[PDB]
């Protein structure tokens, strides 16, 4: 059948490289983070200090 | 010398309860956009 | 071809030593120009917006490729070597967001023929692409792509540097056969070359 | 046929017709396959039979030149 | 270039041989941990 | 002519409309690719019809497979 029936046969495999991150904090969407604080919390604080 | 020490941290998203709907979405998408530049001048700086 | 001119009186003339302080002065006036005027487009402007290779995503970069080298109207791309670069980019893409070994989503280039579902493809694998900056490390990568000998000159200025003038001028007669592929299919960014007594 | 510690020889021909330059639009290979005896004479004990359409080779040679 | 070829990524600091990432952990790993964290002092660190 | 006259069409409708003209060297980059461009010239243009090519002195990469 010839080396071209069995090279369109044969995977290419994809190798990792390193894509390193800087873990920034996951932000939430609002609904879900507004949960985790009492209600009473917003316009409570002073935010400068 | 007798130095005792103690600090208390407590998780961030305990901030975001105190501020309105608008303010966070506008915080989220100004440190989104920071971050893709940190990412930018990170890896350029490591490796150069 | 004005602007080529004024490249000649302006950029092209000065000592190597003020050529790259030049281009950084006038870097924005400079993409401005070939965005707006000329045959090679500004690589790096995404939605009509100025950037740079370092300031774009993944995807941003794969469907600017797409833009400026597949051309609707044939539905085709415009040189088999153009479909290979955004090919190999995709690979790229692949490589930097994977965690570990796995099978690429492009076994074969054909599947670039439909461009858009093969880009949706690769980055509904590796969503993380969409909302990333260009490694630094692949930003030298695509840059070394478009020096590749063995492919059509990229059709587009993907960085302003000592070479500028090669980006420019390279292979440049066959845009006036072929405005399907030119970016409004507008003769007046193309070189025509004509006598002004004939 | 017991084929242990036996020495085989393969007395082969092969015909071929042609597709274009590279692919074969037939293979045949064929001839008497002989067992060596303790007088070294070779007997015949059976025969290579291959045909096939298009090939790009003779998968016959392959096996025994390897 | 790396001998007369182009080359974007990772070389051996000394040989200046190419290094995948992939092989990164295979080449070095265990050096990095022999010379990591609470180990005997070497002396090369400290002026000898 | 690069652009112009580096087409196997124009060159054979210029040479079939009884006119001498260059195949421009300008617009091949190998060997493999003129020879493929003159077969088509010459498919086109009538038995015992001629044409010429332009190469260009200024490229010693054209000249050396031109
Ligand atoms: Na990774």
């Amino acid at each position: 059948n010839g080396n071209s029936a069995d090279a369109a046969y044969a995977q290419v495999e994809i190798q990792p490289r390193a894509n390193i991150q800087l873990d920034f904090p996951e932000l939430k969407p609002y609904k879900q983070v507004k949960q985790i604080a009492p209600a009473e919390l917003e316009g409570l604080l002073d935010l400068e200090r | 010398g007798q130095k005792g020490g103690q600090a208390i941290v407590v998780h961030p998203d305990y901030l975001y309860g105190a501020i309105t709907e608008d303010r966070y979405n506008e915080y989220v998408a100004k440190v989104s956009a920071r971050e893709k530049s940190a990412y930018k001048f990170f890896h350029n700086g490591m490796i150069y | 071809v004005m602007l080529w001119k004024e490249f000649d009186e302006t950029i092209f003339n000065l000592p190597k030593n003020k050529l790259v302080p030049t281009l950084e002065a006038k870097r924005d006036y400079i993409i401005s120009r070939l965005n707006a005027d000329f045959q090679k487009p500004w690589f790096a402007t995404v939605n009509g917006q100025a950037r740079d290779l370092a300031t774009m995503t993944y995807e941003e970069v794969a469907k600017r490729l797409v833009e400026l080298m597949f051309i609707r109207s044939t539905n085709s791309w415009f040189d088999v070597t153009w479909r290979t670069f955004t090919g190999d980019f995709l690979r790229r893409v692949e490589e930097r967001f994977t965690k570990s070994k796995t099978l690429s989503l492009i076994q074969s280039y054909s599947l670039l023929d439909k461009p858009d579902e093969a880009i949706e493809k690769v980055f509904n694998a590796y969503p993380a692409a969409r909302e990333q900056f260009l490694n630094a490390q692949d930003i030298d990568h695509f840059l070394s792509m478009c020096q590749n000998p063995m492919q059509k000159p990229v059709p587009f200025v993907p960085v302003l540097d000592r070479r500028f003038e090669i980006f420019f001028k390279k292979d440049s007669l066959w845009q006036s056969e072929h405005l399907e592929a030119v970016v409004d299919q507008d003769v007046q960014r193309t070189c025509i070359l004509h006598g002004p007594v004939a | 046929f017991d084929l242990l510690n036996k020495t085989l020889t393969f007395e082969t021909e092969t015909e071929v017709t042609f597709k274009n330059a590279n692919i074969f639009s037939s293979v045949k290979c064929f001839g008497p396959i002989k067992v060596e005896l303790p007088t070294k004479e070779t007997v015949e004990i059976g025969i290579v039979d291959y045909e096939a359409g298009a090939s790009h080779g003779n998968p016959v040679v392959d096996f025994l030149k390897r | 270039n790396l001998k007369g070829r182009p080359y974007t990524g990772w070389v051996d600091s000394k040989t200046k041989e190419p290094v995948d990432d992939k092989d990164v952990k295979a080449k070095y790993e265990t050096s990095i941990l022999e010379h990591s964290g609470i180990r005997l002092i070497e002396p090369e660190l400290f002026n000898g | 002519m690069t652009p112009c006259t580096v087409s196997p069409d124009f060159v054979a409708a210029t040479t079939n409309a009884g006119y001498t003209i260059e195949l421009a060297g300008g617009g091949y980059f190998s060997a493999a690719g003129m020879t493929a461009a003159i077969d088509s010239v010459v498919s086109q243009i009538e038995k015992g019809s001629t044409f010429g090519i332009n190469l260009i002195y200024v490229n010693p990469f054209m000249l050396q497979w031109g």
